[PDB]
């Protein structure tokens, strides 16, 4: 009966969960963790990553 | 193949009318979303953290 | 290249059937079918009710029924010609 | 990482060292030398409205 | 717009992130067939209903409101005269009572 | 290309978001047609005359 309101709540929660999940994406870099990038590379290539 | 509806043939003629003799008080529900969750994102913390 | 077009759930035949049902309801029953059970009414009495809705007395419709029917038929024919004759 | 290290009640298995949240950032860690499990909570933050 | 049927009134109810409208509507029911005419011919004059419709249960003619069956005697109070009986298609002959 | 798909997996749930948005649009079109045309539950027919 109350599918419309629950649907709106689901879309908002799902969008937030996807946005949080996207931090786990390398995006074509060696790692998804910034601290690792500093701890492992020189600034000329770390800047690129 | 899904049915559109039950088939009803209206008894149309040029000199006959159908008049209601009774009534039903029907209460129906309409659910409408009004607002969403208000979300704020810290751009610097999300992209870079600490 | 990965693109698919999904068919509509309602086919053109069923949409046409729905329009046919709506036309049959509005012709044989007036506005009664939209508010409840379809109650039959003669079409010259339905048109008189509609004339009363816009503030014209029933006698005006009944006395001039043939002229109004001719005007309506002419207008419907003009609509078909206008749609057939205009690209835009 | 930058965070507050607190006591935890999560029953880590013997092989398990650290923990990851939905985002995959580390949320708990097992310290060397002492083998204890420390929960990592990000430091206090929020929006300032004037 | 405000429920299925002829709308009477509506009630608002709060809901999480939303509103629920309870639409109270009037639905006609228990319809009955009647023989109808556009006008009543009396004394060489055509009588039309002021607010209702002419109905017949088989032998007698009455005027009733369109949305509920309440037959009343055809009088000059609830009918109006426009023209003679020669123009209206389907006019029937019946007496019109005078108060 | 299998290697391209393997590199595409590094980007996360972008593909899922695109598919879900298109699925929402696709069901929305059917819902729109249903709202416009399916306003009667009785299929009426005209008399033969
Ligand atoms: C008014 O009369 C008509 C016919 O005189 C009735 O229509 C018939 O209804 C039955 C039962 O639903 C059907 O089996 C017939 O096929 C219908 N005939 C036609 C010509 O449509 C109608 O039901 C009557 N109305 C009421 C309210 O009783
Ligand atoms: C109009 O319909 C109502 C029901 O909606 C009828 O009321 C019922 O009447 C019977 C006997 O008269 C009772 O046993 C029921 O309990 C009544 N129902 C309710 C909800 O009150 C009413 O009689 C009908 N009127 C006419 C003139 O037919
Ligand atoms: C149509 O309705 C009228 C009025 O309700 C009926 O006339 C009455 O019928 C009852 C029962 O037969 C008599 O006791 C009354 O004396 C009648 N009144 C008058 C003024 O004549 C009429 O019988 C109904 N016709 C049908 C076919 O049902
Ligand atoms: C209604 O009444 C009128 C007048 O009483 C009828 O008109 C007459 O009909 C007869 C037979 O058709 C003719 O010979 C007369 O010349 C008509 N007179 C007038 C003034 O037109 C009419 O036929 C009646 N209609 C019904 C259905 O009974
Ligand atoms: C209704 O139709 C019948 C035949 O179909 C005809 O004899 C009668 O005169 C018509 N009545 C009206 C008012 O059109």
């Amino acid at each position: 009966a109350l599918g419309k309101l629950q649907d709106v709540v689901n879309h908002n929660a799902q969008a937030l969960n996807t946005l949080v999940k996207q931090l786990s994406s390398k995006f074509g870099a060696i790692s998804s963790v910034l601290n690792d990038i500093f701890s492992r590379l020189d600034p000329p290539e770390a800047e690129v990553q | 193949t899904m049915s559109l509806g039950a088939e009803n043939s209206v008894a149309y003629s040029n000199n006959s009318i159908a008049i209601p003799t009774n009534f039903t008080i029907s209460v129906t529900t309409e659910i409408l979303p009004v607002s969403m969750t208000k979300t704020s994102v810290d751009c610097t913390m999300y992209i870079c953290g600490d | 290249k990965g693109l698919t077009v999904l068919p509509p759930l309602l086919t053109d035949e069923m949409i046409a059937q729905y329009t046919s049902a709506l036309l049959a309801g509005t012709i044989t029953s007036g506005w009664t079918f939209g508010a409840g059970p379809a109650l039959q009414i003669p079409f010259p009495m339905q048109m008189a009710y509609r004339f009363n809705g816009i503030g014209v007395t029933q006698n005006v419709l009944y006395e001039n029924q043939k002229l109004i029917a001719n005007q309506f038929n002419s207008a419907i024919g003009k609509i078909q010609d206008s749609l057939s004759s205009t690209p835009s | 990482g930058t965070g507050v290290l607190t006591e935890s009640n999560k029953k880590f298995l013997p092989f398990q060292q650290f923990g990851r949240d939905i985002a995959d950032t580390t949320d708990a860690v097992r310290d060397p030398q002492t083998l204890e499990i420390l929960d990592i909570t990000p430091c206090s933050f929020g929006g300032v409205s004037v | 717009f405000c429920g299925k049927g002829y709308h009477l009134m509506s009630f608002p109810q709060s809901a999480p992130h939303g509103v629920v409208f309870l639409h109270v509507t009037y639905v006609p029911a228990q319809e009955k067939n009647f023989t109808t005419a556009p006008a009543i011919c009396h004394d060489g004059k055509a009588h039309f209903p002021r607010e209702g419709v002419f109905v017949s249960n088989g032998t007698h003619w009455f005027v009733t409101q369109r949305n509920f069956y309440e037959p009343q005697i055809i009088t000059t109070d609830n009918t109006f005269v426009s023209g003679n009986c020669d123009v209206v298609i389907g006019i029937v002959n019946n007496t019109v009572y005078d108060p | 290309s299998t290697e391209c798909s393997n590199l595409l997996l590094q980007y996360g749930s972008f593909c899922t978001q695109l598919k879900r948005a298109l699925t929402g649009i696709a069901v929305e079109q059917d819902k729109n047609t249903q709202e416009v045309f399916a306003q009667v539950k009785q299929i009426y027919k005209t008399p033969p005359i």
